[PDB]
RNA sequence: CGCCACACGGGGUAAGAGCUGAACGCAUCUAAGCUCGAAACCCACUUGGAAAAGAGACACCGCCGAGGUCCCGCGUACAAG
RNA sequence: CGAGUGGCUUGCUACCUCGAUGUCGGUUCCCUCCAUCCUGCCCGUGCAGAAGCGGGCAAGGGUGAGGUUGUUCGCCUAUUAAAGGAGGUCGUGAGCUGGGUUUAGACCGUCGUGAGACAGGUCGGCUGCUAUCUACUGGGUGUGUAGGUGUCUGACAAGA
RNA sequence: UGUCCCAACGUUGGGCCCGGUGAACUGUACAUUCCAGUGCGGAGUCUGGAGACACCCAGGGGGAAGCGAAGACCCUAUGGA
RNA sequence: AGCCUGUGUACCAGGAGGGGAACAACCCAGAGAUAGGUUAAGGUCCCCAAGUGUGGAUUAAGUGUAAUCCUCUGAAGGUGGUCUCGAGCCCUAGACAGCCGGGAGGUGAGCUUAGAAGCAGCUACCCUCUAAGAAAAGCGUAACAGCUUACCGGCCGAGGUU
């Protein structure tokens, strides 16, 4: 409820892994970054693959535990996270001050980050990040 | 050769831990078909006898014929919905919005509650059909307590207090049958929701039993023949293998046993009436004696004497309801004897 | 035993009789095969080439061979061609079967050792190449990938 | 690439985005022809399918969207019939039509009915031992005469001795 | 098979040695086996009233002595309950020889017979004396 | 050792059965698309779960007093707590 | 005949430990693998049916009781849907057992002049420790979120 | 005939809480770990991840190749008896 | 064999520092202190200093993002998955495929055989009509019939085939 957030990135048909990297890049250098949309994120290859690495991370664990989101709200921010030193006092301080959201909570409509987006009419072989949810057994919430 | 075997006990109850709240909180409701109504009650356990049954079953070749049936009795006053929550769905699931509550309160609602002195019902019930109007209300539940102080063989005179889901036609059309049961007074009786026949599941929290042995707690062997002589007679062989180097949570280890919540499925309520009927000569054992609205149900209920448990409609009921079954015959023999 | 065991040329070669006793018998039949009486007089020739430096024992060389003149019989018992296996198992082959004490190996075959590009086995046939099949079975029996090739033949 | 599909007299086509639509006097399909680089657009009185590259996977996929737009205009013309022939040897089937579903009973003697929903606005007639399947979307029809085929599929026993069934008689 | 209309608490085990209550020579049986099932790891298999059991003759006539055969448990001590809520038990446990049809291998049964054993082997019941 | 209760059904798949269909005018269950289809997977159901660091929501009561601890009689609870 | 995969057997090597990492078999209790014995869904058949044979997907669940033997293994009996195999320091002795191997007593056979020996058999022949850390099963006290009562939400977690 | 199927209830002494008395074993250091990997090929400490708010009570002993004993087996010594 | 045993050499042992996730001997590099600068190996999306660099092409398997190696497997065999280069032959005098039509008679050849007629077996395999048509390439029948290949014509229209 209510970020000050420095830049709000729009994730729709975006390559997740291509935005993270520089919501990481940029939360390090000091900026508050809200992700929106992620629901609507995406990422290239082969469904059926890509939804068993997924649910292998989901099946993984222990007594110590291996907790993997199931949302497409805590996947993504789990993979800004695995860019970034969280462990590290810079690390947290950087990860805490980005935060990933289903849709737009926000007014305005979020910025395309350069070189992230993927054009749905040169490309089949790709996923929504919702789709990976709804595969793992998520609430669709959205 | 090591022949196989189950593991011993269910790992799906667990953590085996004292239960948070004595008062059960059901994590499921029926489904929206019929006509609106509140979808739950509760009562107090009193104890046990028998009845006499004729055969139900159509497919029974015993049907019509006597049957020997045994029931637990239930002492099953009015509750009163003292408010209407809503909720709003959201991006986080479901979420209270606001609260309808009345002016007639129980005598000894304050027992439990900061009972409201200045509450605007009006702006509660706006702020709902505005919700709805935008469709984004989630279900509608009833905040709803017992008046223990109606049932003499219970000591406790605070009452309990539960949130009961409110399943109906449309919402709109339950969203007024629910205002409409709170403004009244919320009073409410097990009639109301509940036809003998039925099939309910019963929620509790079971009889406790402190700390016990992986034994009673888990099902395992004794030790058996020489090696019960030992210095070993209720201890497991092993915490686990060599590696990994970890005793894992799932073998059967010492540690609280009993007073956990329980959703007992599919129970059949044999009959539901009034008075002392039902009760046993010299009373029931550590209970006392049946005077007033009661629920028979067939077989076992979860927890002791005394503690509250919880209806609901059957969620995943195996058979067709079987309205009204005819009882020739309740034992009110002493239990002590 | 497994070609594992011998396919491999990083051995010294292992030949001379005079300092050899117990060589194990040799398995292959014969080397001239079909019309051996009439000479390479005919319009087509196909090889089959190996394509690794492998040693063949005398056991893949009969299987080989066996599989792929037994197929011949596409053509007939006394059909007109002529096929030849140019190999021979030269190599005497070794096996320490105490523990690596006094390890050399007692004699237990022989093997043949070819180089990447040399043709073990030649056909002669008139415009016929039921061989090139004879041959897509015989080096189905020896250790290396190989290369079936027509040299006199622009009859495609 | 770029081939060129003028549309009959007899229809109409309309397209927005991935989606094309046609309509004629027998009815409407809209279908969604989504491939890497290929572009389907209605110019005016032909429909055009093309694409800046050659690769035999895109050829394929061209290929592909032509046949199913031209079939489009067959279905929404003359339209698409399947013809079947319910048959048994002991048992006498009966094939009803009821509600949006096909319903199959006492094959091979069983007690419960077999069933299967039908797709779309495809038609299945039946009068006496010949059923017709037909609509203007040939992926719903030609489903719809298949599922009543492979509803009378039997895995257990030998297939040449327990023939009953419904088949395919004629294919559009 | 069918329901027996009564619940069983078996009172005997593999092993377990019983009274054969018929003609056919053989007067103790020794229980070897039960129909139809299966236990679990370290459970002795159990076997009741109207369970159908595999069994050695223990002590008879030499010619049925050793001969492994079929039976049917028709009394046991161990109580029983009827659909009334009533138990019932007998003064002894016993079984009668049955062949391949389940048709008792002798001419007559010795002793009373529980009525829910008529719900299963006909032939059984209908060569009784006494049913209750 | 006694008694009570412990589904079905949806969704997506594998092997497999097929539809439409091109590369390759034909053919083709597959390349794009689609219909089905496992005791397996997801949901359903039961249990735990505000320490989920985005550390939550709602209603009322209260900030000179709401509520709570100690105390006393007791257990539907319990090795201390 | 040719090419491989596994790391359960056996052999090889001598890297690790001789200021000791307690043996075999069994037991008890937990997790796992699939090369699937049963069960589900399928394909082929020398598939009429019934009963089978062979193959594919598949590890959810099941795979039991006994007679000889220390046995593992294996032989045998009656049941069974089936009574699958394997890994976890050949899982498991700060858990048990101690029948076998392999101490000191003794006998027999064989060998030795003899002491005495045996990759032969046999009878008898011991099982230590009050848990510091870690791990987990359960139970509390505090702090953080930032006054209280009551009711909820559900990120995730477990289930056969 | 409770050795077993298959375990239950009970009795007495402990165990648990309280007053008083009051040791020992053991300790390079650090130490909330888990999954994998690596390494002299059997890691709480190295590497990558995962998990992890602190303290305390009771428990049965999975790990610290746990503690206890300069290996009895085996070999070696121009050792002993 | 992370085996045993030679040999030449460089290294570890007794060798830091940079790189290689970690790691005696693999790469750079041989090093007094302190300071500024430029490179080496290696690397430049983030973690992580430096490119989400440029021209062009391939791959759809998450292949791959793994110099060396006990350590990083993947083989014989197979692939109308796809891309590229070559050669031969056929084709607007209309190819390849498909669809339509034609596939005729002497004559159901002779022989054998109850039989045999394209098609059990044996021999032969001729000539007529014609724009085609085997003494019949594959099914089928008790033998016929029937269904088709070869062969010809039409429709179609551009590359096709090896
Ligand atoms: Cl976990
Ligand atoms: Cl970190
Ligand atoms: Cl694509
Ligand atoms: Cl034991
Ligand atoms: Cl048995
Ligand atoms: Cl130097
Ligand atoms: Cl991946
Ligand atoms: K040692
Ligand atoms: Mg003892
Ligand atoms: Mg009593
Ligand atoms: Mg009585
Ligand atoms: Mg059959
Ligand atoms: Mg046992
Ligand atoms: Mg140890
Ligand atoms: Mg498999
Ligand atoms: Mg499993
Ligand atoms: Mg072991
Ligand atoms: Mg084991
Ligand atoms: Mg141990
Ligand atoms: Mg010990
Ligand atoms: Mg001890
Ligand atoms: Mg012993
Ligand atoms: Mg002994
Ligand atoms: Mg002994
Ligand atoms: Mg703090
Ligand atoms: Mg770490
Ligand atoms: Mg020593
Ligand atoms: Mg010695
Ligand atoms: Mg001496
Ligand atoms: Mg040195
Ligand atoms: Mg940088
Ligand atoms: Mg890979
Ligand atoms: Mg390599
Ligand atoms: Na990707
Ligand atoms: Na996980
Ligand atoms: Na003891
Ligand atoms: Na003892
Ligand atoms: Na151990
Ligand atoms: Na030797
Ligand atoms: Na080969
Ligand atoms: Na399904
Ligand atoms: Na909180
Ligand atoms: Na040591
Ligand atoms: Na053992
Ligand atoms: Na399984
Ligand atoms: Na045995
Ligand atoms: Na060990
Ligand atoms: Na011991
Ligand atoms: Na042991
Ligand atoms: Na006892
Ligand atoms: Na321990
Ligand atoms: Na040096
Ligand atoms: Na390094
Ligand atoms: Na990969």
């Amino acid at each position: 409820a209510e970020f000050d957030a420095d830049v709000i990135v729009d994730a729709r048909d975006c390559i997740m892994g291509r935005v993270a990297s520089q919501v990481a890049e940029q939360a390090l250098d000091g900026e508050t970054v809200a992700v929106v949309n992620a629901e609507r994120a995406v990422i290239t290859g082969r469904e059926e693959q890509i939804v068993e690495k997924y649910e292998k991370r989901v099946d993984i664990g222990n007594d110590n535990g291996y907790f993997y989101p199931k949302r497409p709200d805590g996947i993504f921010k789990r993979t800004i996270r695995g860019m970034l030193p969280h462990k590290k006092q810079r690390g947290r301080e950087a990860f805490e001050s980005v935060r990933v959201y289903l849709g737009n909570p926000y007014d305005e409509d979020g910025e395309v980050l350069d070189g992230t987006s993927l054009d749905r009419l040169s490309n089949i072989k790709f996923v929504t990040l919702g789709e990976i949810s709804e595969t793992l057994g998520a609430n669709k919430t959205w | 050769p090591q022949p196989s075997r189950p593991r011993k006990g269910s790992l799906g109850f667990g953590p085996r831990k004292r239960s948070t709240s004595e008062t059960p909180r059901f994590n499921s409701w029926p489904s929206d078909d019929g006509q609106p109504g509140v979808q739950g009650f509760a009562g107090y356990k009193a104890g046990m006898t028998h009845v006499v049954l004729v055969n139900d079953e159509p497919n029974s070749p015993r049907e019509g014929m006597e049957e020997t049936v045994p029931v637990t009795v239930i002492e099953t006053p009015p509750m009163r919905a003292v408010a209407l929550r809503a909720y709003e769905d959201t991006p986080y699931g479901q979420r209270p919005l606001t609260e309808v509550w009345t002016d007639e309160f129980h005598s000894e609602l304050d027992r439990t509650l900061d009972v409201p002195e200045d509450h605007d019902p009006d702006a509660a019930e706006e702020q709902i059909r505005d919700a709805h109007e935008a469709g984004d209300l989630g279900d509608l539940r009833l905040i709803t307590h017992t008046v223990p102080d109606a049932v003499p063989s219970v000591p406790k005179k605070k009452p309990d207090v539960m949130e009961t889901r409110v399943g109906g036609g449309s919402v709109s059309d339950r969203l007024d049958h629910a205002l409409d049961i709170v403004e009244d007074g919320g009073e409410h009786a097990m009639n109301d929701i509940f036809r003998a026949g039925e099939y309910a599941d019963v929620a509790g929290v079971t009889k406790g039993k402190g700390t016990q042995g992986p034994v009673k707690r888990w099902g395992v062997q004794k030790r058996k023949g020489k090696h019960a002589r030992q210095g070993w007679r209720r201890r497991i062989g092993n915490l686990g293998p060599w590696n990994p180097s970890r005793v894992r949570s799932t073998v059967p280890q010492q540690g609280q046993t009993g007073y956990h919540q329980r959703t007992e499925l599919n129970k059949r309520l044999i009959d539901i009436g009034e008075g002392d009927e039902p009760t046993v000569d010299g009373g029931f054992v550590n209970y006392g004696e049946v005077d007033g609205p009661y629920t028979l149900v067939k077989g076992s209920v979860p927890g002791p004497d005394k503690r509250l448990v919880r209806f609901r409609p059957a969620v995943r009921p195996n058979d067709q309801p079987r309205l009204d079954p005819e009882v020739r015959y309740v034992s009110n023999e002493s239990n002590q004897g | 035993k497994p070609g594992a065991m011998y396919r491999n040329s990083s051995k010294p070669a292992y030949t001379r009789r005079e300092y050899i006793s117990g060589i194990p018998g040799k398995k292959i039949a014969q080397f001239d095969m079909g019309n051996n009486g009439a000479g390479p007089t005919y319009p087509a020739q196909v090889e089959l080439v190996v394509e690794k430096p492998v040693q063949i024992r005398h056991n893949a060389l009969e299987a080989a061979r066996v599989a792929a003149n037994r197929y011949v019989q596409n053509s007939g018992a006394a059909a007109n061609y002529k096929f030849r296996i140019r190999k021979f198992p030269f190599h005497v082959i070794r096996e320490n079967k105490d523990g690596m004490r006094a390890p050399f190996g007692k004699p237990v075959g022989t093997a043949a050792r070819v180089h990447g590009a040399n043709h073990i086995f030649i056909a002669w046939v008139n415009p016929d190449p039921n061989v090139e099949e004879a041959w897509r079975r015989a080096k189905m029996k020896v250790t290396p990938t190989i290369n079936i090739d027509s040299s006199p033949a622009g009859n495609a | 690439p770029r081939v060129e599909l003028e549309i009959p007299e007899d229809v109409d086509a309309e397209q927005d985005h991935l989606d094309i639509t046609v309509e004629g006097d027998n009815g409407s399909v809209t279908r969604r022809l989504w491939y890497p680089d290929i572009d389907v657009s209605v110019d005016g009185d032909t429909v055009v399918i093309e694409s800046d590259e050659d690769n035999a996977k895109t050829m394929s996929t061209i290929g592909t969207f032509q046949s199913h737009i031209e079939n489009m205009f067959h279905g929404v013309t003359e339209g698409w019939e399947y013809g079947m022939e319910v048959f048994y040897s002991h048992f006498p089937m009966q094939v009803n039509v009821e509600g949006d579903e096909v319903v199959i009973e006492n094959f091979l003697g069983e007690k419960a009915p077999r069933r299967t929903t039908i797709h779309g606005d495809t038609d299945v007639e039946i009068d006496g031992e010949e059923l017709t399947v037909s609509g203007p979307d040939i992926e719903a029809v030609g489903q719809t005469a298949a599922d009543i085929e492979q509803l009378t599929r039997i895995n257990d026993k030998d297939v040449r001795v327990f023939q009953d069934g419904v088949y395919i008689t004629r294919k559009p | 098979m069918e329901a027996l209309g009564a619940d069983v608490t078996q009172g005997l085990e593999k092993g377990s040695l019983i009274t054969c209550a018929d003609n056919t020579g053989a007067r103790e049986l020794k229980v070897i086996s039960v129909h139809g099932y299966s236990g679990t790891k370290n459970r002795h298999p159990k076997a009741g009233l109207g369970d159908k059991i595999t069994v050695s003759v223990t002590k008879g006539t030499p010619e049925m002595r050793r001969q492994v055969l079929e039976a049917v448990v028709v009394r046991q001590r161990k109580p029983i309950r009827r659909p009334d809520g009533t138990r019932v038990k007998f003064e002894d446990n016993a079984a009668v020889i049955v062949d391949e049809n389940e048709d008792p291998r002798g001419t007559e049964l010795k002793g009373p017979i529980a009525r829910e054993v008529a719900q299963r082997f006909g032939s059984v019941a209908s060569a009784a004396t006494m049913i209750v």
